[PDB]
């Protein structure tokens, strides 16, 4: 019953620009057991139409999954990604910057 | 391809 | 250069209703190219390439027919483990099994391997000689000497020596245009004041094939670890990578400052240096 905590990144596939289609990416890493729940946040909000990859392990046997879904960045939405496993007291929220 | 046969423990 | 066929499984068991979810995944490289989940409605093997996609029927039906068989086995391993750990029936539970084979630069058999692990923790492995395995406590002991009784490891070494390179070299022609090409990353350098007196610099590197890469950065052609900031290679979602490396320098000494990619789509690594 090892247990590990998940490292999180958020970011896009392309580099930002405003009113430019694109794609948010929340990449979770680094978790056992495989059980995670994630949720990509417009404002706050649960956006609805989020993908994911299929679940793959790496060399130390953690799991490792992409979340992703289709946006169009603005000067003033925020974007975040909140993941929840059994590892964490409460969710953990990162927030996009489009610089990272 | 997939190996036909894993055996169980 | 070298290639690799890996196929990767887990079992992870669902002690208030029903049967273990199985998630099986393919790659040739770093590359997925099919997918089984025992929760998805087709119930079959699924393409996750365009290039397995002219795979006829009779391959989708024998992967198909494969892959249930290794979930029916992970299933009846999930009820061995929880009584060789002597564990409740309440908890869940989780089995991961990985195994494929390398070839050289030659296309020619190089390595073969089939791990296990129970938890999150090794069990069981074979060894380089495909011929024994190694136990990483005592009840995955038990099932050395049972295997090593029985010589489980001869149908899977002639597998993993000859089948798995044969197959490996298949995808590698028919999936060409894409797994023996080699996408070098594309880099760039951002300068983010932080305050009057200091910068962070960051290097890019974006949509680059294979994963592998090395991003370092030198002051005045020497390696700087101090005040440095390195990202896990990520994937973007399309089938290739990124990551970035950061340095924070005094404003004004930017030009000491070099980012060094390492890739295998670079004959010589690339020097980034801020000068504009």
């Amino acid at each position: 019953m090892i247990q590990r905590t998940p490292k999180i990144q958020v970011y896009s596939r392309h580099p930002a620009e405003n009113g430019k289609s694109n794609f948010l990416n929340c990449y979770v890493s680094g978790f056992h057991p495989s059980d995670i729940e994630v949720d990509l946040l417009k404002n706050g909000e649960r956006i609805e139409k989020v993908e994911h990859s299929d679940l793959s392990f790496s060399k130390d046997w953690s799991f490792y999954l992409l979340y992703y879904t289709e946006f169009t960045p603005t000067e003033k939405d925020e974007y975040a990604c909140r993941v929840n496993h059994v590892t964490l007291s409460q969710p953990k929220i990162v927030k996009w910057d489009r610089d990272m | 391809s997939l190996f036909n046969t894993i055996a169980v423990l | 250069g070298s290639h690799s066929m890996r196929y990767f499984f887990t079992s992870v068991s669902r002690p208030g209703r029903g049967e273990p979810r199985f998630i099986a995944v393919g790659y040739v490289d770093d590359t997925q190219f099919v997918r089984f989940d025992s929760d998805a409605a087709s119930q079959r093997m699924e393409p996750r390439a365009p290039w397995i996609e002219q795979e006829g029927p009779e391959y989708w039906d024998g992967e198909t027919r494969k892959v249930k068989a290794h979930s029916q086995t992970h299933r009846v391993d999930l009820g061995t483990l929880r009584g060789y750990y002597n564990q409740s029936e309440a908890g869940s539970h989780t089995v991961q099994r990985m195994y494929g084979c390398d070839v050289g630069s030659d296309w020619r058999f190089l390595r073969g391997y089939h791990q296990y692990a129970y938890d999150g923790k090794d069990y069981i492995a074979l060894k380089e000689d495909l011929r024994s395995w190694t136990a990483a406590d005592m009840a995955a002991q038990t099932t050395k000497h049972k295997w090593e009784a029985a010589h489980v490891a001869e149908q899977l070494r002639a597998y993993l020596e000859g089948t798995c390179v044969e197959w490996l070299r298949r995808y590698l022609e028919n999936g060409k245009e894409t797994l023996q090409r080699t996408d070098a990353p594309k880099t760039h350098m951002t300068h983010h004041a932080v305050s009057d007196h200091e910068a962070t610099l960051r290097c890019w590197a974006l949509s680059f094939y294979p994963a592998e890469i090395t991003l370092t950065w030198q002051r005045d052609g020497e390696d700087q670890t101090q005040d440095t900031e390195l990202v896990e290679t990520r994937p973007a979602g399309d089938g290739t990578f990124q990551k970035w490396a950061a340095v924070v320098v005094p404003s004004g000494q930017e030009q000491r400052y070099t980012c060094h990619v390492q890739h295998e789509g670079l004959p010589k690594p690339l020097t980034l240096r801020w000068e504009p």
